[PDB]
RNA sequence: AAUAG
């Protein structure tokens, strides 16, 4: 046990040993970006691949070319924290070495006249952080992986649902990574048609003719030949034995049945058959037959032989005739009938027809047609069947060559045609479109490489255009390359792509789940409305690869998936999952990662299979799965086993205790809502857990993990200094490690990110130990919510539907109080009238509102502010304003007139009260820094001095020097002092950060981990809540009616186990309080940890006295227990745990009504549930408006709480009002509340006068409609 | 001979072009109405909702009736 | 260029701007879902409107809704200004604005006086029928959440798991009177689609009324003679008799006949304590037989329907409020709770599973002998497992529905079970036979994504827990259900819009058109039984030809 | 008028009521 | 706007030229209060102030055409205007108009 | 796009 785990050991109720630990959860991001940016000597991945794909750039004439040498990434201007503060992208400069080689015209082509080698700046590449995130414009973002259709060839059918009859129509689609699409389809007349890029169909034979295939060659490729001879004045079939098995058969020695088995007579073996001429009459010729004497073609290819034709060849002396084999079951004339409907007879005609279908309305020339056909599929510039696409193509058509080819050829097209014809005949099957072997994962590295190659092509066009000019004596490579297109491409992808998403940052689990998210949408994917049922379904290949539970509930159902716990992407982008080998009947601890294609062959047992001490299966027939179908299989036929019991579910589903007792519809909700939990003031571990909490806490990156072991030299709320062990020093190293903690930093969802130390000075630490706990972490365990005392009973209708009744104590102990940090900005710009000024001289505002402001007009740090309070004072110059005559008279009476400037200041939003915790001032380079900005600059300089001095002192104390530290401090000073690159016209920016403490209140959303969500209805007094015989009231009362119809029984089991765990914790607390002997404490702890037949062997004898005391202290608030998914605690274990803690075995206590003192007539299930506070707070959702801003064109109220907008009275509301008959209410809604400009002012004045009458007019939207219809040249008018 | 139309076709073939345009196929409805020179009397609910007037149902019904008297006189 | 200005994309390639997207023309201005007709003319954004999360107010009356104070202050601001100016507290409108912004106590008193009798309109999206908008009298509450009466939730399809409602303030006198007369919740208690009551109690209410009206053998206070409902309540409050004690109570019952005759009879009836205590709130004019039984959802529906049909609207509203109060109170007092021991798994389940498995092995052996084909094997295995599931469900229901008790004579008697899950399902509060099957019996045969049935069923319930394969098979159907719901929502919305368009012009314009034509109505027969009676078809229709006696 | 219990009044928009009544339940929708 | 695709920038643009209904009500109140205050003055002074400030009139007037009323006297009109302003500045008849500052 | 109903 590690020290952090030794501090609080969680009891494990699992029974199956784990042979494979859960791998790093953020590998799918880090590995992809490493592939992108790392240098590849083989040049197959990333920037090197893109550069070698575009370069060398060759001029059209041949004068010169630009060649690629190498690339490197420079040093970032700012770090991640500095980029987030300033609002800039964290990135590295791309520097590429290129040589412009200029050839000699007089010399033969290829003579190196000159070379010019130089480094070129080719843009700025955004960098991935240590946790798999990007910082774009100061915002943390995650690029989501895509599940797309693999490149290659796919054979499909319409399933007999297009034509009037069944007639199942078959098609084959070739889809590349880049380039046009190729389609081969059957019509209901059994003819083969070709489509290029989804346009008008053409007969398939055309594509063969453009490839130089004669009609006879086509027939030879697509048909077998039955031959005929004239032997001794008799007709001659060449017999193929397999075909025969309506006429009299030859071979008089072995006569077969005549006009009425085959194998017995074929056993002897003859090569001679005699047949009627009528057998020839129906056949179709296979060759073109010419006569030298006549000079004409007696019979053409693909022509039906006739009697006169037979006579003509008889006179011509030809004795052998071959025709095509054609049947109705195994062989078909489809290619012959296609040739019949084909009007093309030569390569040029086919090229011309392809040009007409490509580019209609253009005069076809031979050269243009040839160039078009070459560019469509056989040009590497415009076609790319990628390596994955090539491998899938070759596997489909059974080709074992051209592994590195990226373009189609004759063999590929002909093999696709043959396979489609074969599928029509009956040999072969169509492809499963939703099979995970046909769907590929495309991650950040691939998409970045694609966009970077796009930028490279953009600049390559201009480079070729310039090199074609010729005047290159004074041209250097950096004068040829414009990096702005490449930068535009990369910023487009990283900031405006659909898959570049604003990071989910409510809790660590939200971040981990977001980084492990796979979308079917995005560029090159599906669309929400156009996606069908089949793609949204759970395929049998999702086992161990995609979680069947975690998926968004809504229009996105089935299109967004979560990676499973052990899922991985192979080198080709296909998901694979680990399995344990079964060798010689024993289950080996060797692991093989199998993909969907490889999985189908084998018989794979489940992790629940019983095992013997020798490693083999106990039962003779085991439950396994093969080809996606489950069943019972012999023990000797099992080839693989599942590595873990949580292999099929994702991390969020793996965090749900007793998941096997929950219906999947509710497990979906539980997994989704675990990601919306808001961290609280005090993180509390779950009493009932699954064991994956530590993994999420460590792999999220929110915690501070010891890079090296040692002894904690110094601990503080903001800094941890570790004295490293003597065995783990880099020779000549200071010997200390410094961990600076994040303290009250805003997250993407305006929550609080705070790191709290969990170590003491002098405490030994090993590698991987948790030194500080991030948000929603407790001693290295994920702590999303709080443990609540729960009673399942109705309480006077306050838990009606899904309502939740909460005790006042829960509010008093601040158990669900949350900190929300909000950022506000005041931007002083430059206007035509003048420059906006930030100052405390605010007109028409007294000294009451200026108390919290300083001389510079900015609020003090630590100022408690309420709604409407001024944070930053700002005055905007205003123009001359016309005064009404009454205002002129009022000014004449009282002469005051001070209206030079207008108060446009930053104020706290209404219903927001908090504390100012940070103020930042950004000033444009060349604008005077006010007193406050100078104060912040001095404070930052002093803090940098102090931090550098302390760090230097500790590192020199560990070691036991001026130029290097002076350089570091000079760099820090330059970063602090310099001006800020702000948006044009912006003179100054002041950002104020407000910390708001939000307490639980009616309207807040609370949930468990089983889909049991609800809204708080009442905050009950403690004396009114149900209580037990010992006087302890419950904390939350939940409705028992929500359990049976929703089939989430894991919540009841969790309640029972939580009651047991809290009882055992109370027993431990009692033993500590009475100061019993440590031997008794050890005996009790060992009894607790030995309960059940579990896989955990915790020996308290190996723990020191201080360790036992620490463990007992950490078990005071309840014993944490682990119940893994599908390997959980049985009911017998729960009852034994209840009996140990001296609690009823049924989990039901006798409760009394606090209002009356009377016992409830039945026992009530009382226990402890882990409850969460979701980020759906009534503070952010309560809106109201009477009158406000209006739209510019429609003159209707704006929309949104941010704009103080109004609710939309849609069509269905109008229908409801019409059904009621409320004509006057409807007219109010249409006219005087939305867009009757005169009517709404009159209505406001009437209400102020207390008259309550309206004078409706014409809505402005109708006037707009009239104007647009008139603008369409249509006279629309109103008649009286 | 009476004809049975679907709800979509019946909706598109109403007398008023305001309602038909507001339903769907705005270009076809407006083109046909413009070439024909149609006149909309605003007899249904949708037209009066669009022009901001009282709907000829319920509390507004009587109101519209009164107007139909005044046009009669 | 002119074609692009008028209708972009009709002639050919649509002209695109610097954003690489087609330019929006005048035809796009006027047409489509996002066009002027539908976005701005058939629906609009409105003033004097708000929105908030909805909680439950179990103390409210059917015409009341709990409205937050700050939300009301913002919504009713001009009214507050008017009353401040009228009563002299504010000299001008700017002074009134300052007072409202400073939130003085007199402003709160003015707000109370403003909202005293001003109805407010509550809306929940999607508004599938006119009961999605109803008018309530607002009661100012401290908080930020709207309090909604439970009995209206079914009309709104509203549950308290995060639902949000919009609120609108009718301004003019006509709109206020329309809210009070037409849209008020007390006026809309019948379903316009069928005429059935829409405010029928559900869940806890029903459960409470179910628990109070059940009957127990040899309860405390059995055989006692009671003077009336008041003494039954007194006996209950003094712990003399239980709610489920079989007693004899003197009941005074008034019956209002069809002609209006009011007949009062006093007599001694065999009943329970709870039934008389519930009779205490029943309005006069109804028989005691409506209460002298165990009251599920259907029985309470019948009570409300008879109250409406024989007494009117005011009595029905008061009766509904009292029913909901009593149901909540006695559901709280019952202590009904769900526990792991409430899921009683029958001992016959394992024997039935073993028998089914053995006979499946026999059928597989017959398949290996060529006696039956593969399709026959599949079909008979499926029938075997379906019969096993039915038998296990029957055994589980039989075990869960009954118990044995000792009566006064000392003998053993059969009593209907007080199991919490059984009570929840039987009362109609929540749960059905199939869901209890899944909790305590077998999950049964499941379907593949295409629709085919998997031969081996899930032979485990949610109490025992499924293994990995069983859970995967379950997910196969769960995903299909969710996707089907998501897509059918859009399909139904489009259908409803088309229907509303085609029928929007139909208004009752006359009283009698003077036509002799009509339709012929007969009971619906689709076999050997009536699908629906002639009474249900004819209730509410005007006779066209005289109904001569046969 | 089913929602009111008496004969329908003049001016009642019965077409909208009919359309809403039909459309609302659309979500619930799938010889001896 | 943002990551949406059914949103548009033009849907979030205000009409800054509109007048708040509070301001319109305040203007009407100021008109009424000014009329009431003028009603408590001599008709000659009320008319002179009305012409000199444009109240209930299309145009404002200078001292010359105000003198053109009865006696063309700039120094006299100026004196009577000063007297009217002095009487209107008295706290007895200015508390109503003070609230509009 | 994501999220809630
Ligand atoms: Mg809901």
């Amino acid at each position: 046990y590690s020290y952090t785990e030794k501090k609080r050991i969680r009891k494990d109720f699992g029974t199956r040993p784990q042979v494979l630990d859960i791998p790093y959860l953020l590998s799918i991001q880090l590995d992809s970006f490493e592939k992108f940016i790392e240098q590849d000597p083989e040049g197959q991945y990333g920037l090197e691949a893109a550069f070698r794909s575009v370069f060398p750039i060759q001029s059209y004439n041949g004068n010169s070319e630009l060649q690629y040498v190498s690339y490197r990434l420079g040093e970032p201007v700012f770090d991640v924290k500095e980029c987030q503060i300033r609002g800039v992208t964290y990135s590295k400069p791309l520097r590429v070495k290129l040589r412009l080689v200029i050839f000699d015209k007089d010399a033969p082509a290829g003579t190196v006249k000159d070379i010019k080698e130089q480094e070129v700046y080719m843009g700025e590449i955004p960098l991935m952080t240590e946790n798999g995130t990007f910082v774009i414009n100061g915002t943390e973002r995650v690029i989501v992986s895509q599940l797309h259709r693999s490149p290659g060839v796919f054979f499909d059918s319409d399933k007999g649902k297009t034509h009037s009859s069944g007639k199942v129509l078959y098609n084959a689609r070739i889809i590349p990574y880049r380039g046009s699409w190729l389609d081969f389809e059957f019509d209901p007349k059994d003819n083969l048609y070709v489509r290029i890029d989804r346009r008008r169909k053409l007969p398939a034979s055309i594509i063969l003719r453009v490839l130089g295939k004669t009609s006879a060659e086509i027939l030879d490729i697509f048909f077998e030949k039955v031959n005929f001879e004239v032997k001794d004045q008799t007709l001659m079939m060449e017999l193929v034995p397999e075909r025969l098995r309506t006429f009299d058969i030859e071979a008089d020695g072995k006569v077969y049945v005549e006009k009425g088995h085959i194998r017995q007579l074929e056993k002897d073996g003859v090569n001679f058959i005699e047949v009627p001429v009528e057998y020839i009459v129906g056949k179709v010729s296979a060759k073109d037959y010419v006569n030298e004497a006549t000079g004409e073609l007696i019979i053409t290819a693909n022509q039906e032989i006739s009697l006169e034709a037979l006579a003509n060849l008889s006179q011509a002396g030809y004795k052998k005739l071959e025709v095509l084999f054609t049947n109705d079951l195994d062989h078909g004339p489809f290619m012959s009938e296609t040739l019949r409907v084909d009007s093309t007879t030569d390569r040029i005609s086919a090229l011309v027809e392809i040009y007409r279908m490509m580019r209609p309305g253009e005069p076809p020339t031979k050269e243009a047609a040839e160039s078009l056909f070459e560019s469509l599929f056989f040009s590497a510039e415009r076609y790319d069947l990628s390596t994955v696409g090539r491998m899938k193509f070759n596997s489909s058509i059974g080709r074992e060559d051209a592994e590195e080819q990226g373009t189609l050829d004759e063999v590929d097209i002909i093999e696709v045609m043959k396979k489609l014809i074969s599928i029509r005949n009956g040999k072969g099957e169509v492809d499963d479109i939703d099979h995970l072997g046909n769907r590929r994962i495309r991650s950040v590295g691939e998409m970045a490489e694609n966009q970077f190659r796009v930028g490279l092509v953009r600049v390559e066009r201009a480079v070729k255009e310039r090199l074609s000019l010729g005047d290159l004596d004074n041209v250097m490579p950096q004068d040829l390359i414009n990096a702005k297109p490449i930068s535009a491409a990369v910023k487009e992808f990283f900031g405006s792509s659909q898959l570049s998403q604003f990071m989910d940052q409510n809790n660590p689990l939200s971040e981990v789940t977001h980084k492990r998210r796979i979308s079917a949408l995005g560029p090159g994917g599906l669309t929400r409305e156009r996606a069908g049922f089949e793609v949204r379904d759970v395929h049998v290949t999702h086992y161990g690869r995609l979680c069947p539970i975690e998926t968004p509930e809504g229009p996105n159902i089935g299109l967004i998936n979560s990676l499973s716990a052990f899922a991985r992407c192979n080198e080709y982008g296909f998901l694979e999952t680990p399995y344990r080998r079964v060798v010689n009947g024993v289950v080996t601890d060797e692991v093989d990662y199998l993909s969907a294609i490889e999985e189908g062959q084998f018989v794979i047992a489940q992790a629940n299979a019983k095992l013997t001490e020798e490693g083999g299966f106990a039962d003779e027939l085991v439950t396994a799965r093969q080809k996606g179908e489950s069943g019972l299989h012999p023990r000797e036929h099992v080839d693989y086993m599942d590595v873990a019991t949580n292999q099929v579910v994702s991390i969020a589903a793996s965090l749900i205790p007793f998941l096997e007792h929950d219906d999947a519809n509710r497990a979906l909700m539980g997994a989704n809502m675990q990601r919306q939990a808001v961290p609280t003031l005090r993180s509390e571990k779950p009493l009932v857990g699954t064991g994956i909490e530590r993994n999420v806490a460590v792999d999220s990156g929110v915690t501070a993990v010891a890079k090296r072991g040692g002894v904690i030299q110094s601990v503080d709320a903001s800094r941890i200094v570790v004295k490293v062990n003597e065995e783990e020093l880099i020779p000549g190293e200071a010997g200390i490690d410094i961990y600076n903690l994040t303290k009250y930093t805003r997250s993407n969802q305006n929550t609080c990110i705070n790191q709290r130390p969990c170590v003491m000075p002098g405490e030994p630490v090993a590698r991987g130990d948790v030194l500080a706990d991030g948000p929603s972490t407790d001693l290295g365990e994920l702590a999303l919510g709080q443990n609540m005392r729960i009673a399942f009973m109705p309480w006077n209708g306050y838990n009606f539907e899904d309502s939740i009744l909460v005790s006042e104590r829960v509010v008093q102990d601040d158990r669900f109080t949350t900190i929300h940090i909000q950022e506000l900005s005041c931007v002083a710009r430059d206007t035509k009238l003048g420059a906006e000024e930030i100052t405390a001289d605010i007109p028409n505002v007294g000294e009451a509102a200026l108390s919290k402001l300083d001389e510079s007009g900015i609020v003090y740090i630590g100022a408690e502010v309420k709604g409407g309070d001024i944070l930053v004072g700002k005055v905007t110059p205003k123009g001359e304003t016309q005064l009404t005559p009454e205002e002129k008279l009022l000014r004449a009476i009282f002469g005051e007139k001070a209206s030079d400037v207008k108060d446009t200041s930053l104020r706290v939003p209404n219903s927001v009260a908090g504390t100012v915790i940070d103020v930042q001032v950004f000033t444009r380079d060349g604008v005077e820094k006010d007193k406050r900005a100078l104060e912040i600059e001095q404070m930052q300089l002093k803090e940098a001095k102090k931090d550098l001095t302390e760090e230097f002192q500790i590192l020199e104390g560990g070691l036991l020097l001026k130029a290097d530290f002076d350089k570091k401090f000079e760099a820090k000073r330059r970063k602090i002092t310099q001006g800020d690159d702000l948006a044009p016209g912006v003179l100054k920016i002041v950002k104020v950060y407000l910390a708001v403490k939000r307490r639980i209140q009616p309207g807040d959303k609370m949930a468990g981990r089983h889909g049991n969500k609800g809204v708080i209805s009442k905050i009950n007094p403690v004396e009114d809540m149900p209580y037990d015989e010992n006087g302890q009231p419950v904390d939350i009362v939940l409705n028992p009616l929500g359990v049976p119809s929703r089939m989430n029984i894991g919540q009841i089991l969790e309640v029972h186990l939580g009651l047991a765990a809290k009882g055992i914790g109370d027993k431990i607390n009692q033993m500590i309080k009475e100061q019993q002997e440590l031997a008794k404490l050890r005996e009790f702890l060992q009894k607790v940890y030995d309960l059940g037949d579990t896989r955990q062997r915790v020996d308290i004898s190996e723990l020191s006295d201080e360790d036992v005391r620490t463990l007992a202290h950490n078990l005071r608030a309840g014993l944490p227990v682990a119940t893994p998914v599908f390997d959980g605690a049985p009911e017998s274990s729960i009852k034994a745990m209840l009996e140990l803690a001296d609690l009823p075995a049924s989990g039901q206590l006798t409760l009394f009504d606090g209002r009356t003192g009377d016992a409830f007539e039945r026992p009530v299930t009382v226990g402890y549930m882990y409850m969460l506070k979701l980020n759906h707070l009534v503070d952010d959702k309560m809106h109201a408006r009477s009158t406000g801003s209006y739209s510019l064109v429609t003159q209707q109220p704006l929309g949104g709480k941010a704009q103080f907008g109004g609710q939309r009275f849609g069509e269905m509301e109008v229908w409801a009002l019409e059904a009621y008959g409320a004509a006057y209410t409807l007219q109010e809604m249409l006219t005087v509340k939305s867009d009757d400009v005169n009517g709404r002012t009159k209505m406001y004045k009437n209400i102020v006068d207390g008259n309550h009458a309206m004078e409706p007019g014409m809505p402005e939207s109708f006037n707009v409609l009239l104007k647009e219809i008139r603008s369409l040249g249509i006279n629309i008018e109103l008649e009286d | 001979e009476r004809e049975l139309l679907g709800i979509t076709k019946a909706s598109l073939a109403t007398e008023s072009f305001i309602s038909a345009a507001s339903f769907q196929e705005t270009t076809r409805v407006l083109t046909e109405a413009a070439v024909s020179g149609k006149r909309d009397d605003l007899r249904g609910l949708k037209e009066n909702v669009i022009v901001g007037r009282l709907i000829p149902a319920g509390t507004g019904f009587a109101y519209h009736q009164d107007r139909q008297a005044k046009r009669a006189q | 260029s002119v074609d692009a200005l008028l209708d972009n994309g009709r002639r050919g390639r649509a002209i695109t701007g610097s954003n690489k997207r087609p330019l929006k023309s005048l035809a796009d201005m006027i047409k489509g879902k996002q066009g002027r007709f539908r976005q701005n003319l058939l629906g609009k954004r409105v003033d004097y409107s708000g929105r908030s999360v909805i909680t439950v107010g179990p103390y409210l009356r059917l015409h009341q809704c709990g409205l937050p104070k700050k939300m009301a202050l913002e919504l009713f601001k001009p009214f507050i200004y008017s009353k401040l100016e009228t009563r002299g507290l504010a000299t001008t409108i700017k002074a009134a604005k300052k007072m409202v912004e400073r939130e003085e106590a007199v402003v709160w008193d003015i707000l109370d006086e403003v909202i005293r009798e001003h109805p407010v309109l509550l809306n929940r999206a999607p508004t599938l029928h006119r009961l999605g908008i109803q008018a309530f009298e607002p009661v100012l509450i401290e908080g930020k959440a709207i309090q909604l009466h439970p009995l209206v939730c079914a009309a709104y399809n509203a549950d308290f798991d995060g639902d949000q409602m919009a609120v609108h303030v009718p301004l003019t006198l006509e709109a206020q009177l329309e809210a009070r007369t037409l849209m008020m919740s007390t006026n809309n208690i019948l379903s316009p689609a069928s005429g059935d009551p829409i405010i029928v109690p559900s869940q806890d209410v029903v459960l409470g009324l179910y628990y109070m009206t059940r009957e127990k053998i040899n309860a405390k206070g059995e055989g006692m003679y009671l003077t009336g409902p008041a003494e039954a309540e007194k006996a209950y409050r003094t712990k003399t008799a239980e709610l489920h004690a079989r007693v004899k109570v003197r009941i005074t019952e008034t019956i209002k006949h069809e002609n209006g005759k009011l007949t009062t009879e006093t007599k001694m009836i065999d009943t329970t304590v709870g039934r008389a205590m519930l009779w205490q709130i029943v309005p006069k004019g109804l028989p005691y037989s409506l209460v002298n039984q165990k009251l599920g959802k259907k029985q309470i529906s019948n009570l409300l329907n008879e109250a409406y049909r024989k007494l009117g609207l005011k009595d029905t509203v008061i009766f509904a409020d009292q029913i909901m109060y009593t149901g909540f109170a006695y559901a709280a007092l019952s202590g009904v709770s769900v526990g792991i021991d409430d899921m009683v798994v029958p001992a016959a389940k394992y024997t039935e599973i073993a028998e089914a498995e053995e006979e499946v092995r026999e059928i597989q052996e017959q398949f290996q002998s060529g006696l039956v084909t593969a399709g026959e094997r599949y079909n008979k295995v499926i029938d075997i497992w379906a019969s096993t599931n039915d038998r296990v469900a029957k055994a589980m229901m039989e075990n869960l529905s009954s118990e044995q008790v000792i009566n006064r004579q000392g003998e053993q008697e059969k009593q209907e079970s007080f199991n919490s899950i059984y009570m929840m399902a039987d009362s109609g509060a929540r749960g059905s036979a199939a869901q209890i099957r899944q909790l305590a019996g077998m999950r049964g045969l499941m379907a593949r994504p295409d629709g085919s049935i998997i031969e081996t069923p899930i032979t485990a319930n949610f109490k025992e827990g499924l293994n990995v394969l069983q859970y995967f098979i379950s997910t196969h159907g769960a995903r299909k259900g969710l996707a089907d719901t998501a897509l059918k929502t859009a399909n139904s919305g489009y259908l409803t819009r088309r229907l509303v368009d085609v029928a929007q012009d139909v208004v009752v314009t006359e009283h009698d058109c003077g036509t002799l034509e009509g339709v012929v109505m007969t009971p619906h027969i689709e076999g050997g039984d009536v699908k629906v009676a002639l009474t249900e078809l004819a209730l509410g229709r005007v006779v066209s030809e005289d109904i001569l006696k046969p | 008028d089913l929602a009111r219990g008496h004969l329908v009044n003049q001016g009642e928009a019965v077409g909208v009521i009919a359309a809403q009544s039909i459309g609302e339940p659309g979500t619930q929708l799938t010889i001896q | 706007i943002g990551d949406d695709e059914d949103s548009h920038l033009g849907d979030f643009i205000e009409d800054t030229t509109l007048e708040l209904p509070l301001d319109s009500a305040t203007a009407t109140s100021l008109k009424a209060a000014t009329r009431d205050v003028l009603a408590g003055l001599t008709p000659r002074e009320a008319k002179v102030l009305r012409m000199r400030f444009g109240i209930d009139m299309n145009t404002d007037h200078t001292l010359e055409e105000v003198g053109k009323q009865f006696d063309v006297t700039r120094e006299r009109i100026r004196q009577i205007e000063a007297k009217a302003l002095r009487k209107l500045r008295h706290p007895s008849r200015s508390e109503v108009l003070r609230s509009f500052l």
